[PDB]
């Protein structure tokens, strides 16, 4: 199946600073141009909140601070103005095949 | 908006099988895809299974294939999952999952999830 | 369109040179076997057409001479003034 | 240093290095059990010592495990067609051994790159290091990464937990050619005394022929080594010693 | 179609298991050439 | 540049194999016989005025460089693809002591040259310093040997790059010709073969420059460059019938493609051919072009019907129709000028015909003229947010055209509606057929209408007097996708006249 | 013995590396057909 290894796992970035986390699947999740990746905002004891539900699509009602990048297995998230409270565990998920595996988790701190 | 309701916490004895469902509000339950997931703190979220509420097939992940029975109820906009041979390791906090597609026939995105119910066997 | 198109293959033939002795001369005459001169040394150099093919490089002569280099289909080439 | 080196280059830009003016003991390589695959296509592993070769090229790079098969004369694949293409008429031997403990760490080892996208096929034995963004064809794009255009270099996913077919396998492609030029590096077969006017078995830099040797008045220019006849069988040889 | 047209080289280059296929290619080719030569010689000798 | 005939020159040794009385014909890169060779003249004195001109002559798969100068004015050559630090560059330098062939990534100066000085005591022109490259990075190869360039005499050199090897063949023969290559035959022995392993596109001759030239004075008092006479030819892949004598030297050769006589010599493998007719080759007429013909597209996708129709669904009830299992011609769609807006964000509309996509969707909806721009990939707008949303990563065409004649009239088009208020922005490609009142507000009114509660749908007003801002401009959004499945809808197979 | 008797399809529906094997089968078959035809032509021409 598809396994996601989140790198560099837990990350610490200053407030309002570039933050980059990338998880690369064992085999590519993009089929033909379109990519099937989901990035989640899971607070402790709170439901996960969408950030990027495709290769670059951004969910409405959510600040544009989160940015989409990456191709094939390697997908990178950019947060130039990192804000205080939005830091939490980050998961990345591949929707191409039936295993439907998610990421390990990405702790963020100021 | 869209609201999904879950029990705050559930304390049960080991070996008990129970139904967990999410009430769907603000959207049509039948058209949107129904999935399930469990959370264990300190461990990665891992997916459960898939049913389309109105005339849809069912698939599950290989490790937990047929381990838990899963059903959908058109009335009350709730999808019922049934356990089988529940254990301590099987216990986890379960989240209601909704999936959406641009064109259908694929899982383009997951729009809304529920708060989740904690299946604590303490 | 409801029409019938006969397919005949593109014209091909064996390029056969007509040269006298190397010591005698360096000029050559080229025979294009069973090829029309239309689709054809550079073209236009004393081009002459016969049944054997399009003979390029030698000018046709109305006078009849004994055969020296047989072109084919009754044409013979010789090195003469 | 060709085989037990600390560092080896990626497939897209591999190391091609000269081997000449030496004595080559291929037998110590062949008998070694470290090399899992020793498929020799134009030669035989045991009989490499007898031959004498004008030039030896060692092409070394790191590939994934399942891709070992497609590095062979005339096989198609990702690595074969966009990263490293051997000729169809390839005379040489491919040497591959597992390297999971060597160039794969506990974390993801990602320094090795393979060109995932390229406009067309790769020519035999040519190194393309271009990093221009690849356009699928639907829309033109600039140098900046786009929806339809992707960075061509893709990183190998190497983990210690990966099984066979997903583990790094060092490959050293020893490409041998006999261009009839004077040979430089070859086997350790000991030289013997030269015999003339007597029917003997002669091995002059790997010709390996039988005949009687007579001194000849024919003059050979310094660059050229041996002569030939109508049959393209050797009619005169210049001594190597 | 063989790797080389001299038997001594392939015999010194390839061990018999996979050498035999190249030697068989050369044998088939040279036997075809010799059969053609012998047939031409037989027809020419009939002419002579 | 004045051209002169090659006159059967450029013949070298193909392989280092001895042959005696052997008429061995081989195909190789060779200078064609009787080729018109350009006598480039680099620097021509006016009065002694310097005229520096070292052109970047193309390599053209071989250079038959030659010079009749006995003063040894030429000193080395320049070979490279772009002659910059990024690309590997080839250098040949011929000083008095030895020849230096050095290959690195070289950042060349504007004028690469060798600087020599005259010393009064020694009375000779020694090398002062070398000024050809600014930097020497990623150095690969170097070679030192006896200088072949030095020691009336005509010096010939063939430069070839084959399989990463630099082939240099040198021959020196004294001649009395003024400015024409001799009408004689001279083979070229392989001087040296070098495994450079780089690609060479343009060839530049390097000339020694004396101390008088090195001074910034416009006139070189001690040196004159007017003798810079050299020939440059280009080799072509022509089969050659080389003739080896008893010593193995090529005393003569013929170029097969030059004339039919030489083709006859190559065919018979004899220089003297007896009178007769010889089937040298076969004449084959190549195809002029390619014609492809295929029948009319039987399963024509009904794009004409869906685009040109009388009645359509409204924006809130926008109709999604599956265009599949048929071949679709987008050429008529693109060529049509009836539509005011023809924008394809995902793909260039010009090449929409060639591509094959597995699944195609068309959306029919009605929006105001001023809000046509709202329907755009990742566009924030009332109508865009509320009823019809288009994703950031969109692969499709948004088509709009004026609809005043189609449906606009004096009677208001109250049947069409737009969702003025809704609880949340709609997801891309989501249908919104909702009769819910959407009371919202501080307190839900629980009625059809309220002070803070309004029905989501509001009636369009379409009038001819409304003008450009409010006229219909009925908009169609075409959709494309690929589902990792074989494409069943695609452009018609091309047919030529 | 080749999978098709027209070389265009085998040169199109196969990538070269295993395609030249079928091309070799067809080249050998057609060359044998010409050798047979030319030999019969030589014998018939001797009779004529
Ligand atoms: C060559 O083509 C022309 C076409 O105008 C035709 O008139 C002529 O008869 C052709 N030659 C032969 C020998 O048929
Ligand atoms: C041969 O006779 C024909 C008769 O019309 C004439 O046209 C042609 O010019 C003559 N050719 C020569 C070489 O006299
Ligand atoms: C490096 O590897 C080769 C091949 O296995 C081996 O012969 C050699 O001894 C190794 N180097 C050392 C220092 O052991
Ligand atoms: C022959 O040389 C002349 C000038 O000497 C030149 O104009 C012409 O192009 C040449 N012909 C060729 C290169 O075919
Ligand atoms: C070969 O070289 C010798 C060297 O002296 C010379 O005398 C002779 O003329 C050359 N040619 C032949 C055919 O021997
Ligand atoms: C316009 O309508 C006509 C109906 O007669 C149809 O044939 C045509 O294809 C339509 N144009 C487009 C661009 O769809």
């Amino acid at each position: 199946d598809i396994v996601l290894t989140q790198s560099p796992a837990s990350l610490a970035v200053s407030l309002g600073q570039r933050a980059t986390i990338s998880c690369r699947a064992s085999e590519s999740v993009n089929i033909y141009g379109n990519s099937f990746m989901h990035w989640y905002q899971q607070k402790p004891g709170q439901p996960p909140k969408l950030l990027i539900f495709r290769a670059s699509n951004l969910e409405s009602g959510i600040p544009v601070r989160f940015s989409g990048s990456g191709s094939r297995t390697d997908f990178t998230l950019t947060i130039n103005p990192v804000e205080a409270d939005d830091v939490a565990t980050y998961y990345c998920h591949q929707s191409n095949e039936d295993p439907f595996t998610f990421g390990s988790g990405t702790k963020l701190e100021i | 908006q869209v609201q999904l309701q879950q029990p705050g916490a559930e304390l049960v004895k080991p070996g008990t099988s129970m139904k967990l469902s999410c009430k769907a509000s603000g959207y049509t339950f039948t058209s949107y895809w129904m999935h399930w997931v469990k959370q264990r703190p300190g461990q990665g979220l891992e997916w459960i299974g898939m049913i389309h509420p109105n005339s849809g097939s069912t698939k599950y992940n290989e490790n937990f294939k047929s381990k838990a029975t899963l059903t959908v109820d058109k009335s009350s906009s709730t999808a019922y999952m049934q356990f089988s041979s529940l254990t301590s390791e099987d216990s986890a906090v379960y989240y209601c999952v909704r999936s959406g597609s641009y064109y259908g026939t694929t899982y383009d995105y997951f729009d809304y999830w529920g708060q989740g119910t904690t299946l604590t066997v303490s | 369109t409801l029409e019938i198109l006969d397919i005949t293959p593109c014209s091909f033939g064996g390029v056969s040179v007509i040269t006298p002795g190397t010591n005698t001369s360096n000029q050559v005459a080229v025979l294009y076997q069973d090829v029309n001169c239309t689709e054809v040394y550079s073209t236009g150099s004393n081009v002459f057409q016969t049944r054997a093919g399009c003979l390029i490089g030698a000018e046709h002569v109305n006078n009849s001479y004994e055969c020296d280099i047989p072109i084919g289909a009754g044409i013979c080439a010789s090195y003469q003034t | 240093e060709v085989f037990n080196a600390t560092r080896f280059a990626s497939v897209y830009a591999w190391n091609r290095k000269r081997i000449s003016n030496c004595v080559a003991d291929y037998s110590v390589l062949y008998n070694s059990a470290s090399f899992s695959t020793f498929k020799c296509y134009g030669v035989s592993p045991t009989k490499l010592n007898d031959l004498c070769f004008t030039n030896v090229y060692a092409d070394s790079f790191v590939i994934r495990g399942d891709e070992v098969r497609q590095i062979a004369p005339g096989q198609t694949g990702k690595i074969a067609d966009y990263n490293y293409k051997l000729p169809d008429d390839f005379t040489g031997c491919v040497i591959a051994w597992n390297s999971n403990n060597l160039d794969s760490k506990v974390g993801g080892n990602y320094n090795y790159l393979y060109r995932l996208f390229r406009k067309s096929n790769l020519k035999p034995f040519e190194r393309d290091i271009s990093t221009e963004i690849y356009q699928a064809g639907s829309t033109p794009c600039n140098g900046v990464e786009g929806f339809n255009c992707y960075f061509p270099l893709q990183s190998y996913g190497f983990q210690p937990t990966n099984g066979v077919g997903y583990q790094p396998y060092r490959v050293v492609v020893l490409s041998f050619e006999l261009l009839h030029a004077p040979a430089t590096v070859c086997g350790p077969k000991k030289s013997t005394n030269l015999v003339k006017n007597k029917c003997v078995n002669f091995n002059f830099n790997g010709l390996t022929g039988t005949g009687v040797l007579t001194e000849s008045n024919k003059k050979f220019l310094p660059f050229q080594q041996f002569g030939r006849d109508i049959a393209d069988t050797t009619d005169a040889v210049r001594d190597p010693q | 179609g063989a790797i080389s047209s001299v038997l001594n080289d392939i015999l010194s280059r390839l061990d018999p298991p996979e050498a035999e296929v190249q030697i068989d290619r050369l044998i088939t080719g040279r036997l075809q050439s010799l059969q053609t030569y012998v047939t031409q010689q037989l027809i020419r000798a009939a002419e002579i | 540049p004045a051209y002169t005939n090659s006159f059967t020159r450029g013949v070298y040794y193909p392989d280092k194999v001895f042959r005696s009385s052997v008429l061995h014909s081989t195909q190789d890169l060779f200078l064609p016989f009787f080729s018109n060779v350009t006598w480039f003249h680099a620097i021509h004195v006016s009065n002694g005025t310097k005229r520096f001109d070292n052109p970047v002559l193309p390599f053209n798969d071989g250079v038959y460089f030659a010079s009749t100068e006995k003063s040894n004015i030429i000193r080395g050559w320049i070979f490279g693809t772009t002659l910059d630090s990024k690309t590997q560059s080839l250098l040949i330098v011929n000083n008095a002591t030895n020849v230096v062939i050095k290959v690195c990534e070289f950042q060349f100066c504007n004028d690469p040259f060798l600087g020599v000085y005259y010393h009064k005591n020694n009375k000779s022109w020694m090398e002062s310093e070398f000024r050809v490259y600014s930097s020497a990075n990623n150095c690969t190869f170097e070679y030192v040997s006896q200088p072949f360039l030095m020691d009336k005499n005509l010096r010939e050199f063939v430069f070839k790059n084959i399989d990463g090897y630099f082939k240099i063949y040198s021959k020196h023969t004294p001649i009395n010709l003024v400015r024409d290559l001799p009408q004689g035959f001279s083979a070229l022995e392989p001087l040296v073969d070098l495994p450079i392993g780089i690609n060479i596109t343009r060839f530049q001759t390097l000339l020694a420059l004396h101390r008088s030239y090195l001074t910034p004075g416009d006139s070189s008092s001690g040196w004159t460059a007017g003798a810079a006479a050299y020939y440059v030819g280009y080799l072509q892949p022509r089969t050659f019938l080389l003739k080896y004598n008893e010593n193995g030297t090529i005393t003569d050769a013929v170029d097969c493609a030059l004339d039919p006589l030489s083709e006859t010599k190559c065919t018979l493998k004899s220089f003297t051919v007896e009178k007769g007719i010889y089937q040298t080759s076969n004449f084959r007429v190549q195809p002029t072009e390619s014609i492809v013909r295929f029948p009319n597209i039987t399963n024509l996708c009904p794009f004409g019907e869906v685009f040109n129709a009388t009645r359509f669904a409204s924006v809130y009830a926008w109709n999604r129709k599956r265009i599949s299992n048929c071949v679709a011609d987008y050429s008529v769609l693109y060529n049509s000028a009836s539509f005011s807006t023809f924008k394809c964000y995902g793909v260039s509309p010009t090449k929409l015909n060639d591509l094959c996509f597995t699944n195609v969707y068309a959306d029919s909806f009605v929006i105001r003229g001023d809000e046509v721009r709202q329907i755009a990939p990742g566009q924030t707008g009332k109508i865009a947010d509320y009823n019809y949303k288009l994703p950031d990563d969109f692969t499709g065409c948004v088509i709009a055209w004026n609809s005043n004649n189609l449906d606009s009239k004096v009677g208001g088009n109250y049947n069409y509606l737009y969702r003025l208020f809704r609880k949340s922005n709609l997801k891309p490609f989501e249908r919104d057929i909702s009769t819910e009142i959407y009371q919202a507000g501080s307190t839900p009114c629980n009625g059809v209408e309220g002070f803070n509660c309004y029905f989501p749908l509001q009636s369009y007003g379409f009038q001819p007097t409304n003008g450009v801002g409010y006229q219909p401009y009925r908009v169609v959004v075409l959709s494309f996708e690929l589902l990792h499945a074989p494409a069943t809808v695609c452009g018609p197979k091309k047919s030529t006249n």
